[PDB]
């Protein structure tokens, strides 16, 4: 495929340099249209700007400590920390929010991929195997209450076991109500004055609820557990703005107060280089 | 081969606009306004198309675009709930589907200077002033056919007035990846953008949901000549177009 | 070879190969060719 | 009720985004059955998927 | 060949009428109701057609039927005028035609007796009971879904509530040359008569003429058995049918 | 597969609606036989509610 | 491809795809269809 073809000199009544940006066509004006050119071939395909290949690399998008002690004495078990939850959502870290968020509408196959990681900041003579259980809760089902609740069972619920210090490996369909995620909702739960704007269930995944199985010993572990998704089969449609300023909350467009300045102002006057 | 491109005209229903000063319509993504195929439907109720009775142009107030305003911000379809049969059926149905051909009208003489950028936003979810979590209420962000002017200052539990921040965190030179149209003055009074359906659903909720939001921001601020007034009038009209509606039921009731 | 029943299962795509900018840079309901006056 | 016995009922299915019905006028603006009780002793109202979203959540 | 014929259903819209006791339905003069044809023709805006979202029945205010009760009586279409979306396009339109299913609901035990005469009248043209020149006042020849009571007494500027003279001057004997039909409670619970458009004109204005009025009177009086409530309900449901509307407008402003 | 058939105004002597529960028959009424409908397909399958997948 | 000699080392055989829910929801002698009077 030739990238610029051979080209000599103009002398003609068609301008193709002189145009009206007011139509909203941005005219594609080639290298040969303003100068004489030589003919040259791309021989470069694109694979790495494709959206499978911008958004299909993993990314971390939560990460939680959970520790095995002694349930006796403790009113919160997950005040304790000793089984957390998570609202399944993409956009608690801004590097992965920014690249899916610049589309209206995605619609993709899930990886997830758990990383557990052991520490034990007190007094320790060996390292512990510790067995995490990871329990997908979607929405309707009832959240786990204590480490030992008998929602472990999973009697239907998918739930993955795995050794502390390895990894774990699942991929999930799309789970989307309608034909593609909505990245933006300009709208409301229901008619009414004062109900939530964006964050609503056209966002709700479900959550995860994590737990160390094994059952407790005399030294504390503190286990940090990592999840990171991988997309697969990604389509999108409506392409957007860039996102500039940083953000404030999961689901919800807002910006800080007495936010810096993000145009990179020049030193100098608009004539420097 | 003598012929011009600046007349245009668009006949919908019983009303018809008329230009002489025109840029080439844009057609967003290419694709033209169209009903619901059987192929992608969800819900099973037979569709109410009203044809004529609702496809024609509706005049929003005329705002003032002074040498300090700021911008306007319309959404759809919340804008035409007052207009007509179209505003009656889009509270009587509990679904909803609609394209609209928008025409935005700016006149001027040859020695005045400005520039309007006409930009059509799907799902444009407002930012509060307040940062933080804080929600846009229901009422501020369905104003109706008077718009939201971005020039007015920012209010309580409402969404944030910063026009170069697109009231949502991006920069207003990126607007331009939105299908858009300029009123160079210089060059243009009228602006014209044909939206079909953009929703991830087939047909939807229209008192709950705005699909599209339609921004006119002056970049090149106005510039009248010497003993001018400092002030021009723009004009937006708005025909539903292609439209569907589902669910026949009692009136809906909405906030305010 | 596929090791797994579901769809979901299966590694990317690849690439979709067949790529036309004109329905973001031209969007315009007459079609306009470079060189000739865009307004007359 | 008795085999001697009548009645006439209206069946109505009011879509989401409006009210809950509280006269017999503003269910009948809505999906609607009026059943005559007769010789077939039970009606059959199917309640049609009206909903712009494929699937809704059971919870 | 074995089969049944009391057990008729009519499926309009998103509602749906049964029967159990129904008489075969009437159809005014053999005619069942139809779009304006372009032979016919004469206003030039092409006709908004709204389906499936105005052609259904409509429920009007339960009557009790009493043992002293001497008649009720309708005009059409101005009783639908605060039904859903056809009493909106009804106001907003200048000009609309539109033909009728109306249904006529009476149940009773097999202890009851009496018989309504349900009939439908093309211009009923009501006298005033002051007599000499004296006009109806539009307020009540048009009271909507509440329709007229003939047992109440006469008001000033009002029609006469005379039913045997058939509020024109006319004897009751003589309203079955008009599409009638008779809900006998021994025989029936249901009438019913499907009206097409009856008009000299091809369309016209809806909110000044009524082109039909229905009636239902009470022939044999109501005989309840002893120690019954002396009183019966009775629902009457009309769907509009075939309707047409031309000339969209603002609304249409009307007395009272 | 068809989920809704196409269907307009019903004026007949068979009337769908009206049954006898007392026969233990639960009659296969569909949308179509009380409203009026458009055509829609299933675009489902049911893998996930099989007795070998609950 | 299976790597074992016995049928309940196998995977699940996906699903049963010829449904009939008449044998449960309309169990009758008599065959009725719907229009048609239940009872006569």
């Amino acid at each position: 495929t030739v990238a610029s073809i051979s080209s000599g000199p103009k002398h003609t009544q068609k301008v193709p340099i002189l145009t009206a940006n007011e139509t909203g066509a941005t005219m594609p004006v080639l290298p040969s249209d303003s100068i004489e050119t030589r003919t040259t071939y791309m021989h470069f395909n694109g694979s790495e700007t494709d959206v499978e290949c911008f958004l299909g690399r993993a990314a971390c998008v939560h990460v939680t400590e959970i520790q095995n002690k002694d349930a006796t004495g403790i009113d919160n078990h997950r005040e304790a920390k000793l089984f957390n939850d998570w609202k399944i959502n993409l956009s608690s870290l801004v590097q992965l929010r920014k690249k899916l968020e610049l589309f209206t509408y995605v619609r993709f196959d899930s990886e997830y991929t758990i990383l557990a990681t052991a520490s034990q900041p007190d007094s320790a003579n060996y390292s512990s195997n510790l067995v995490v259980q990871a329990m997908y809760v979607p929405p309707g089902a009832p959240n786990p209450k204590e480490w030992d609740d008998y929602t472990w069972q999973s009697a239907s619920n998918p739930s993955v076991f795995f050794k502390v210090g390895d990894t774990s490996r699942f991929s999930v369909p799309y789970v989307g109500l309608a034909s593609a995620y909505n990245c933006f909702y300009d709208g409301y739960s229901h008619d009414d004055a004062e109900t939530q704007y964006g964050i609503t269930v056209l966002n709700h995944m479900g959550s995860m609820a994590f737990r160390i199985v094994n059952e407790h010993d005399e030294h504390k572990t503190l286990v940090k557990i990592r999840v990171y998704h991988r997309a697969k089969h990604v389509e999108a449609w409506i392409p957007r703005a860039p996102r500039a300023l940083p953000y404030t909350s999961i689901g919800r467009t807002n910006y800080p107060k007495n936010t810096e300045p993000v145009i990179k102002k020049r030193k100098g006057d608009i004539k420097s280089y | 081969c003598g012929y011009s491109d600046r007349v245009q005209q668009i006949t919908l229903g019983n009303s018809t606009i008329t230009t002489q000063e025109a840029a080439n319509a844009v057609v967003c993504y290419a694709e033209w306004p169209e009903y619901l195929p059987d192929v992608d439907a969800s819900d099973v109720n037979k569709t109410s198309k009203p044809d004529t009775s609702v496809c024609r142009f509706y005049t929003l107030d005329s705002k003032t675009w002074t040498t300090g305003s700021k911008g306007w911000c319309w959404k759809l379809p919340d804008a035409l709930k007052d207009m007509g049969v179209f505003g009656q059926n889009m509270f009587f149905h509990s679904l909803g589907r609609s394209g609209y051909t928008v025409h935005v009208q700016c006149n001027a003489t040859k020695f005045h200077s400005g520039c309007l950028l006409v930009v059509v936003i799907p799902e444009h979810q407002l930012a509060s002033h307040e940062g933080g979590n804080v929600s846009v209420k229901y009422t501020f962000t369905h104003p109706g056919e008077r718009g939201i002017d971005l020039s007015s200052a920012n209010e309580v539990g409402g969404p944030v007035k910063d026009v170069i921040y697109n009231m949502n965190g991006t920069l207003l030179g990126n607007l331009l990846i939105f299908p858009h149209q300029f009123i160079n003055l210089r060059t243009n009074n009228t602006a014209t953008i044909v939206i079909p359906y953009i929703n991830s659903v087939p047909i939807d909720s229209m008192t709950r949901h705005n699909n599209v939001s339609l921004m006119v921001i002056p970049i090149a601020p106005l510039t009248v000549p010497t003993g001018a007034t400092p002030s021009l009038p723009i004009t937006v009209t708005i025909a539903p177009m292609c439209t569907e509606f589902s669910g026949i039921r009692s009136k809906s009731i909405v906030p305010q | 070879i596929n090791y797994y029943k579901d769809a979901a299962s299966t590694s990317s795509a690849g690439q979709s190969l067949s790529m036309d900018p004109s329905k973001f840079t031209e969007p315009v309901k007459d079609l306009m060719l470079k060189g000739a006056p865009a307004l007359n | 009720g008795p085999a001697l016995s009548s009645a006439k009922l209206i069946l109505a299915y009011t879509p989401p985004g409006a009210r809950g019905p509280q006269d017999r006028r503003e269910a009948m603006l809505g999906t609607h059955v009026v059943w005559d009780i007769g010789l077939q002793s039970t009606i059959v109202m199917t309640i049609p998927w009206t909903s712009g979203v494929q699937f809704r959540y059971t919870d």
